[PDB]
């Protein structure tokens, strides 16, 4: 069964550092890309970038450029995300979700979020 | 007759060309995709399905044999119905290994090379720029976007010559 | 496919095949462990384990073989006028009453399995001085003791047996089987007794060829109760031919004629039960679906079916070769 | 082969391939329609009709069966005698005489159309006591109605069959094949009346093997108002070895043997009458030529013949892809 | 094994050939032209002559068989003969429609390309007078006359590359 | 499916064949030479070994068979055994025959062409200074020693173009 | 079989037009080349111009510039002469002919003619 | 069998001229290398030149030019010496060897050799 398996909720000062999880199987991790989707609660849903698996290329989206960072571990079939210099406007969910190769770009399979919240109480 | 591509400059290949069997790879500015060729696949395809009109489906219907299966022994007729069902079945599975070994070898040998057609379409337009790139992956200099491997897909390629570049 | 870098002076490009993560390994001429995307499995492995007759109309087992039906045995009445495209002989079957020792029984077999379309049309015949209808002590057909039914069995009529000579003309438009036997007693006291005086004579003869047997008179081992056999002899007629039942002693006669024709039926020896499909290639583990064109089930086939080889996994690449890592 | 236009710089020589406007439709391993520009028939469709003999040495058989050649057949004792390499027999098969039946008739028609050279080499004997050159009743020859020329039908002479004891050594290079028969009279009187009292024995042995029978007596469908048949059996004898026809009763003995050769030879059943031409493969729906590697004109071949395919319209491809436009 | 050319980029051929099997056309400033090949339809027709010497005639002198053909019914030794003779021509007539699928392909597959010898042979002399063609379809740069046809077709072409307005 | 190289552009070849099938010969200031390409060349080796490997040895191991050699004429039976195994072997010799035709073909057409490999790493080097050869020899443009062509042998080149001239 | 089906005569002005036909049959018409045949009544034959059916590639005689033109039908299977300026130096019997391809020029299959009489009587 | 057959032993004046011999049998002339060593009495070998028997290439020893000269014969198998301005110190015994091609020049099969003596006497 090919689930992309993600951690769960966590919350951190603003301006903090957190690093999200999304752990792939069921399937080949070099064949098919990683694309991340960030929804705010009774927001749309945005696309925030992509790479991939077999050498690391990336492609962020305009808005986000040095705030959110890519990485995966080959050996674990795991996909980071880094974020920094986090504000309120950041609470979302934050889906992992696979993705087919290039910028055709259909998410073939999607995962379950983590509930990021950032708050100072 | 082998080519020597998917087991030669086709090295590795990627493993999400799930649409069809060949596809057309690329790196743009604005992004690197992939393609499907579906007239190389469907030929495939095609020829698969041809191979397998013989072969799945529509067999030869023999209703009433010999019999086969024996018991105690009673002369030398029987010697020689189990002789003959025996060379039978020896040259019937000699046969099917045969067959099975001459279209395997077949497959592999057409489900080869054939990218000759994107050389050559790719030719007079990547002869004058930086001369001419053949060792899988085309590094053509012709700089563009998506329209213009939308146009290698669709066969319909033009000749805009880049005499920027002309050695160097 | 190792890709150049992003800025790549932005003049740049690719190409690739395929490749898919599964891995299936068949036979070439150069190679015997390739490795290919896809593969059909041309050889069928395994049955579904039991016989389903919607294309063929396939009779039933249940003890009685096709021999002991055209003997019509006690056991089975049940399929008497019965026409079948494919024939089931169980394992368990056993023979019943007299133990028949037909001299060339698998060519009687195979002859009836072709004709396939049993019609016992009860032709009436001049059999004088004879009594017919007898009784035998093995049978069981109601707890009555009553010989075989498609045929009669015919001993003396008050203490006399004459040199019978009946005949029946093909006057139809098809061969008429006619499926006859000679008595084999124990003792020669019992044939004395029970068929004619001293031993027997016997000859069928067509117009185009002839048949005749001399009955054997001996002490076969006992199958239930019984220290005698029978040997049945078949005495197919072309039309126009005409048949003619020469006998003095030991004649177990027919009681009409066996309808043939040049059909495509078979004879199948299993012990799989009756089931629901739609395939038309039967075999003796079970009805398989012949959309495979080779099979490893077993050497006896019936209808549509792939043809038997000795191998096992004969893979077919439906595909091309893989490249997986 | 699309030319630009008038170019004097350069000059665009589309060095192509060739074409042809006709196609002819073959199958290949992928593709069972393909096209191509020329194709060779492999499958030879049709026949010209007629057996042509000038090549080999076919023998007709105008009212003629082959094992009455051998026999005194008085509608073809014009063909005694004679070699042949291929005989054939004709679909009207008209034998007029005495009914014969080979119990191994196919046997004896496959050995002869083996050997293929008739040879009768009239052999003196020790018949003594006999009635040699009996006379028939269904054999019609010069208004005479004489047995067969080859058989001889050996009855009572004097009221008396002794004990025959008649024997002939190989002392020659070559086999010696001995045809002879036995008689199967239509009741007990007419075997008393005709050949010796009571029933009849034969023994019928060479030195390395030996072949007797016992006639067999009853009441024969009448063919041609003849209520009895005759069997006629075969004894190959090797050089060196000794032929000792040792008869009590029903004896049909061979007035001399016949040469054989293990030569090419070969009978077939056809209709077609003999022509002249140059062939060496028949066919029983005539002689086709032999220059094709399959066929489909009859399964029964002879010679230099192409190899029976159940196929109609195997084509080589003679030529390459046909683009014809 | 198929080479991608008769069914690939040379579209349909021309059928005003009645001199062989293979073609050399050309666009030469006095008047336009073509000839066929010696060596390549020679070896093409003697291949197929080849394939016909195992086909057509050295048939086997089979003389004496058994009987393919009954009238009555028999039994055991008669459904033997009709098996093993039915057994005969399937395999002999599965082996003729193989033989046929086999040297078919083989026959679209070898009667395909070697247009490479001429590729090769233009290939020095076209390498710096505007670089090459790679299709059937020769964009020979060489500025020459039929005499030079003469030449492509005749295996002996000496390489005057031409120096100067080239390229651009 | 012929390539044309071993009669085709390869018209003499050279006899050393003592350490390997395939060859790597050149010319230099430092005196000529011969290699012997070990991946083409145990390549090749393997596949004939693995057609030897149906083939020698592992036949199949059938004990007891109806009798072919026969004696004075019995009539029926010995007719069609005779028939059975005369039709055996005629099946098995075409078969025989033909497996050493589609083998010998096969073996003709493997163990020809792959200059491509060879091609596809020369032609980077050739792009810029000269241009290829295909004319029986494979001509070089890059001026350099033994350890350049044994780098080509090596299969690791590192595509160093001379920029000085560009076509003479 | 192979045949040039060519017109009847014609009789027309001393300097009009003439339009001239050839209906090709038997033979797809692209593959050979048509050519046309001038005669005159006691002189020799004289090759008047050759035309590729396929796409209509037309050489012209040097003395026949402005006086013959070729043009074919693909549809119908013929070809057609058109004569501009006739004079009675151009009273001849025209034949269309087939040809092998170019310069090779082999004109294989001939035609029965017609006969153009350029007069004012 | 392969057996490089040479002449006997000859004797010059110091100044002359002398011409030996190696006839080539049991392989293919043009197909392996011919190559002369040199072997000092008492001394060590020394590789005087590499000639190729397809089409006459030569490359010759640095202390060896003008006075050795490789030559063959391509019809009877045979390669020749030509000897120039001979001296006392020349008089050695001349091994005609076989070889592998070109520069690896392993020299499969050796000759016997010919004791050439230079002296006045
Ligand atoms: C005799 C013949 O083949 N005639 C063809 C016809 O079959 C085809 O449908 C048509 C299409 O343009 O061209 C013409
Ligand atoms: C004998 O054959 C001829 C033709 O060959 C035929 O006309 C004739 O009827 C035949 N004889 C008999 C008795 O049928
Ligand atoms: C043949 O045999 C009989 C008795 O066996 C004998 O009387 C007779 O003389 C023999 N024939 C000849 C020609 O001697
Ligand atoms: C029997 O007939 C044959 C010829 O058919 C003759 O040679 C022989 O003498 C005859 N014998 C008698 C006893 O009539
Ligand atoms: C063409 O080749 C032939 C031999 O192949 C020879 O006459 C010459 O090289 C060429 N002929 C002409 C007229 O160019």
């Amino acid at each position: 069964q090919v689930q992309l398996q993600q951690s769960g909720a966590e919350l951190v000062m603003p301006g903090a550092s957190v690093k999200l999880s999304c752990k792939a199987s069921g399937y080949t991790f070099i064949s098919y890309w990683m694309h991340w989707v960030k929804q705010r609660p009774g927001q749309g849903l945005e696309w925030i970038g992509e790479i991939d698996p077999s050498d690391s290329y990336t492609n962020y989206n305009q808005k986000f450029k040095g705030k959110a960072r890519l990485t995966v571990d080959k050996s674990s079939s795991t996909a980071y995300m880094q974020l920094s210099s986090l504000t309120s406007e950041d609470s979302a969910v934050y889906y992992c979700a696979r993705g087919y190769y290039g910028s055709s770009g259909y998410f073939d399979v999607w995962g379950t979020g983590t509930t990021v919240t950032v708050s100072s109480a | 007759g082998i080519f020597g591509a998917i087991a030669g400059f086709i090295e590795n290949g990627w493993e999400g060309m799930v649409d069809g069997w060949y596809g057309f790879r690329h790196q743009n500015s604005e992004g690197r995709g992939q393609a499907a060729d579906l007239k190389s696949t469907q030929a495939a395809i095609d020829q698969i399905n041809g191979k397998l009109n013989r072969l799945i489906g529509k067999t030869n219907e023999k209703f009433h044999q010999i019999e086969k299966e024996f018991s105690e022994v009673e002369g030398r007729v029987q010697d020689l119905e189990k002789y003959v069902e025996d060379t039978k079945i020896d040259l019937w599975s000699y046969n099917a290994e045969l067959l099975v070994a001459l279209e395997n070898q077949h497959t592999i040998d057409l489900t080869d090379s054939e990218m000759n057609k994107l050389f050559e379409k790719t030719k007079k337009q990547l002869r004058e720029n930086a001369e001419d790139m053949g060792n899988g992956c085309f590094k053509i200099y012709h700089k563009c976007d998506n329209a213009c491997i939308e146009s290698i897909r669709n066969e319909t390629y033009d000749h805009n010559v880049y005499r920027d570049e002309a050695l160097n | 496919q190792k890709i150049p870098g992003n800025d790549n002076s932005t003049a740049t490009l690719c190409l690739g095949h395929h490749a898919v993560p599964n891995g299936t390994i068949v036979k070439t001429i150069c190679n015997d462990r390739i490795e290919v995307t896809n593969a059909t499995e041309l050889v069928q492995n395994s049955s579904i384990g039991e016989i389903c007759d919607s294309p063929h109309q396939i009779l039933d087992g249940e003890n009685c073989t096709l021999i002991d039906a055209l003997l019509g045995d006690p056991q089975c009445d049940g399929f008497q006028n019965k026409k079948w495209d494919l024939f089931v002989e169980r394992s368990k079957a056993y023979s019943n009453c007299y133990p028949y020792d037909v001299p060339d029984y698998a060519s009687l077999r195979s002859l009836v399995a072709s004709s396939g379309t049993l019609e016992f049309k009860n032709e009436s015949f001049n059999w004088t001085g004879v009594t017919q209808n007898g009784t035998s002590s093995a049978c069981i057909r109601g707890s009555s003791s009553s010989f075989f039914s498609r045929l009669n069995w015919l001993t003396h009529l008050n203490y006399t047996y004459p040199a019978l000579n009946v005949t029946m003309p093909n006057k139809e438009q098809f061969d008429k089987l006619y499926i006859w036997g000679v008595h084999h007693p124990g003792t020669d006291k019992d044939q004395i007794f029970l068929y004619a005086q001293s031993s027997g004579r016997i000859t069928v003869s067509t117009k185009r060829s002839q048949q005749a047997v001399i009955p054997n008179i001996g002490s076969r081992p006992r199958i239930r109760d019984i220290p005698s056999r029978i040997s049945i002899y078949w005495t197919i007629v072309k039309p126009g031919d005409i048949l003619l039942i020469n006998s003095t002693g030991n004649l177990i006669a027919p009681r009409g004629y066996f309808k043939i024709r040049s059909g495509k039926s078979s004879i199948m020896r299993s012990d799989a039960p009756i089931g629901k499909c739609k395939s038309e290639c039967i075999t003796p583990n079970g009805s398989i679906p012949n959309d495979k064109p080779f099979q490893n089930v077993n050497r006896i086939t019936y209808g549509a079916c792939p043809r038997y080889v000795k191998h096992s996994t004969l893979k077919l690449a439906t595909g091309m070769r893989n490249v997986p890592e």
